[PDB]
């Protein structure tokens, strides 16, 4: 409404309201949501001010003056305070995770064409894209973008590692429970995964076309008996023309599929983490969603989350790590113009 | 039983993002909105509304703006975090009361100031050359008056405690902050205008004041000498726009962040509760706001070579 801003008085214990300023989340689907912009930033810098020879200041030598900073720092700050909350909720869990910056760009929609105003604030748009997930992510490159990351990977001297290998993605629903599933080329069941939980996603809104997205996932465990009896039964058959399922008497029936030839760079930064630059070309194959269809290309980052134990520098990895995403997004930008939604 | 504002409108931020809609409900994506246009739509909006919850309660009110460096004290920041969100510096600011204002600016900027933004503008000097006044502030019982007198000292006005219904603060790096409040006069009760124009408040001694107001009608917490040089301009649309220009220093005081001499300016204006239903105080808002920041940019250089106030983070 209208309480919108700071104004209107001071409410009552802001800041539990506004411990966690960064992020969104809903105590009990991404749990935990943030947006960024190039060019908007609601932070404020409180720098250091010497007001030695003020009137009625002369025995004070140090004093604070709120000034304007520049979004790429703000977001930096938003961004490192994301990163260690989730990574705080990661190690209480035991679950392994990852970091995964996707190029593309974001498209919401509004529920209603009434009582839409123009221009908002960040943090109401957050709370209306959290409140129902009222978006969607769209992964686009093109064949240009193939030498321009091959050109980006030469220059940070990326390794080679491994190179155009084949594999596909299904999914097995029983019940309403859903089961993620990785396959060999050769048509082999190869993992078992539960479905990829993410705790934090970040749209961060680049001004120009291409467009970063940062998300920490995290699987659960997977019951031994279960994934043991999927690996070794045959699910996926495999007719000239496309891919089909056997594995209906003793499973859920399938939903998705996918082929992926898949491209990695891996290279260690300069703290201890090792770090991939993964090219997937994926083709849906057999789908259910109307919205799956489409051969589409994506480049990403990924960085397994560090453990605990390892005591790696958090502060040095989350600016290496949007560096780096920036680094991505500035090769990529010059290639992406043409697809104008 | 009346709402109150409080607002910081840090300058070069653009908290908001245009709603850009893209063709294929409906749809949209994110642009970067303009660099300060955030800070004059809560600016006007929030005037509207005060003024309208003035007009409901009949009351006279003030715009007042006045020019001075805003200095937070050290206790503001948490953990150590040079980068804050508004929102929370603004919650943080309202409870505690950490802000210090001090209204001030350079003494060599008066003949720049009066040259390239007076002369400008429709600003004319009005009044008789300067004139001398003592500000007196008398804290009593339950309130806290405030006394204008002569030069033989007399009383010359007695008014309530300003009430402050909208406090901005325009804050910029390099040039002076901009204070820009809006303010209403309780009405003074009758008996004390006479109560204290009978009793001499001060005793004046070769050009030294020593404090003669009877100890039980209060105290002179607070009491300057004002040499002060009036401006007007009378716009289309019937609205006035006053440069107070006041060169004041403080005699008796009773805290160590007040004894200096000072130089301020001052844009005020009215809004009587008659005529803000026939003025858009939309366009007085926006006339102060664009007035104040030319001041400033005009005075920031100076400013900055003065007194060396370069907030850089």
């Amino acid at each position: 409404e209208a309480d919108e801003y700071g104004d209107w008085g001071a409410e009552p214990g802001f800041e539990d309201r506004r411990e966690l300023d960064f992020m969104e989340l809903s105590p009990g689907s991404p749990r935990a949501f943030q947006l960024l912009h190039s060019e908007t930033a609601t932070d404020v810098g409180i720098a250091s001010i010497d007001p030695s020879k003020l009137p009625g200041q002369s025995k004070v030598k140090n004093a604070l003056a709120a000034i304007h900073v520049a979004p790429n720092d703000a977001n930096k700050m938003r961004f490192r305070m994301a990163f260690e909350w989730c990574l705080m909720n990661i190690w209480n869990m035991n679950m392994p995770g990852e970091l995964n910056i996707g190029a593309g760009k974001a498209l919401y929609y509004r529920s209603v064409a009434k009582q839409n105003r123009n221009v908002m604030p960040l943090w109401t748009v957050q709370k209306h894209l959290y409140a129902q997930h009222p978006y969607a992510w769209f992964a686009i490159a093109s064949e240009s973008n193939v030498a321009a990351m091959e050109s980006l990977a030469a220059a940070l001297n990326m390794s080679i590692q491994q190179e155009r290998t084949t594999s596909y993605k299904v999914t097995i629903r029983r019940m309403a429970e859903f089961f993620d599933c990785e396959l060999n080329g050769q048509l082999k069941c190869t993992m078992m995964n539960k479905p990829w939980d993410r705790f934090f996603v970040s749209h961060y809104i680049r001004s120009k076309m291409p467009d970063l997205r940062y998300v920490v996932r995290a699987r659960h465990p997977i019951k031994k008996r279960i994934a043991d009896a999927y690996l070794e039964a045959d699910i996926l058959r495999s007719t000239r023309d496309s891919v089909q399922s056997v594995l209906s008497p003793e499973l859920g029936d399938v939903v998705y599929c996918c082929e992926r030839v898949v491209r990695k760079w891996a290279k260690k930064t300069a703290t201890g983490v090792t770090l991939q630059l993964v090219e997937t070309k994926r083709t849906p194959l057999i789908i259910t969603k109307a919205g799956d269809e489409g051969e589409r290309l994506e480049y990403e980052w990924i960085v397994p989350l560090p453990q605990q134990a390892e005591r790696i520098d958090i502060a040095a990895l989350t600016d290496e790590l949007w560096e780096y995403g920036n680094k991505l997004a500035a090769a990529l930008e010059e290639g992406m113009e043409e697809l104008m939604v | 039983m009346v709402p109150k504002a409080f607002q910081l409108l840090v300058s070069d931020t653009a908290p908001d993002v245009v709603v850009s809609r893209v063709n294929t409900t409906e749809c949209y994506t994110l642009g970067a909105s303009e660099k300060d246009v955030a800070i004059r739509s809560r600016y006007s909006k929030v005037l509207q509304w005060c003024c309208l919850n003035m007009s409901n309660l009949q009351m006279d009110g003030e715009l007042y703006v006045d020019f001075g460096k805003l200095l937070l004290k050290p206790s503001v920041m948490r953990k150590n975090r040079r980068i804050v969100s508004s929102y929370t510096l603004q919650q943080r600011l309202q409870v505690n009361h950490p802000y210090t204002w001090v209204p001030t600016l350079p003494e060599s900027c008066l003949s720049k100031i009066q040259e390239q933004f007076l002369q400008p503008e429709g600003f004319a000097p009005i009044g008789k050359g300067v004139q001398l006044t003592y500000s007196g502030t008398i804290k009593r019982s339950k309130d806290q008056l405030h006394v204008d007198l002569d030069n033989k000292g007399k009383v010359l006005a007695v008014n309530s405690a300003w009430v402050n219904l909208q406090t901005a603060w325009c804050t910029h790096a390099k040039g002076p902050d901009v204070r820009l409040l809006l303010r209403s006069r309780p009405p003074i009760r009758r008996q004390d205008v006479e109560l204290f124009a009978s009793t001499p408040i001060i005793k004046l001694a070769d050009d030294d004041v020593a404090d003669v107001l009877p100890p039980e009608h209060g105290q002179l917490v607070y009491l300057s000498e004002d040499e002060t040089r009036l401006f007007e301009r009378v716009s289309d649309r019937g609205v006035t726009i006053t440069v107070r220009e006041v060169k004041r220093q403080p005699l008796i005081i009773l805290r160590d962040e007040e004894e200096d001499p000072r130089v301020e300016y001052s844009l005020s204006a009215h809004i009587p509760a008659n005529a803000a239903k026939a003025t858009d105080v939309r366009a007085v808002g926006l006339t102060a706001f664009e007035l104040a920041g030319r001041l400033a940019g005009l005075v920031a250089e100076d400013f900055v070579r003065e007194y060396g106030c370069e907030a850089k983070l």
